[PDB]
């Protein structure tokens, strides 16, 4: 039956879709990570500027 | 004929999986670019506003 | 019209690396085409041919294959006098033909 060849086509495409989808999930996770790491660094900058401002005060 | 066609495609179909893995590695390269772009845009915009406040 | 014969189960579509082609062959030449069509390009699986129907002159089959094969396949099909008709399950068009067939035959009466 044609299912012999058709399942080999579909197997390669399903494997392909899984690899691409896993990378797309990582891309979304990295975008969220950028917000989280930016939020940490701006607060660390504020805390340093605060310590300097208190010393000048 | 048929057995040689099956052996030939069983070899060649691996290049489709390889190019899909390269497409996944390009999506991960876009992940690394967009991480640095988003972090840069956020940090520099707010760092300047924080500096102007103090 | 393909609306007489086409159904989704005969097709491989909706995919990044996969395609369906459709080709017509004369009924005497079909006995050669059954093997010769798999030679027209690389990246074609064995038994990729699903027949849709025969008629008094010819057969039409779907061919299932990877995206790299298709332009070599279609050009070598034309070279070997095989006739391309890539109706890739156009559900909107088969429904439109069915609607106008029922409508026009009723409205004329």
């Amino acid at each position: 039956s044609q299912s012999q060849g058709i399942q080999q086509l579909l197997q390669a495409e399903k494997r392909a879709a899984e690899k691409v989808s896993e990378a797309r999930k990582r891309k979304n996770r990295r975008l969220k990570q950028a917000k989280e790491e930016a939020q940490a660094e701006i607060e660390q900058y504020r805390l340093q500027r605060e310590k300097e401002f208190k010393a000048k005060e | 004929s048929d057995a040689d066609v099956q052996k030939q495609i069983k070899h060649m179909m691996a290049f489709i999986e390889q190019e899909a893995n390269e497409k996944a590695e390009e999506i991960d390269a876009k992940a690394e670019e967009e991480f640095n772009i988003e972090k840069g845009r956020l940090v520099q915009t707010q760092r300047l506003k924080i500096m102007e406040y103090y | 019209s393909l609306a007489e014969i086409v159904k989704k189960d005969d097709f491989v579509l909706d995919s990044e690396y996969l395609v369906t082609l459709l080709v017509v062959v004369p009924k005497l030449n079909h006995n050669d085409w059954i093997k010769q069509y798999e030679t027209l390009a690389e990246m074609v699986v064995p038994r990729s041919s699903n027949v849709l129907s025969e008629d008094q002159d010819s057969y039409l089959c779907n061919v299932t294959l990877f995206k790299k094969a298709v332009d070599d396949f279609r050009h070598k099909a034309r070279e070997n006098k095989f006739i391309v008709r890539d109706f890739q399950y156009n559900e909107e068009e088969m429904r439109a033909d069915k609607e106008e067939m029922n409508r026009l035959s009723t409205d004329k009466k």
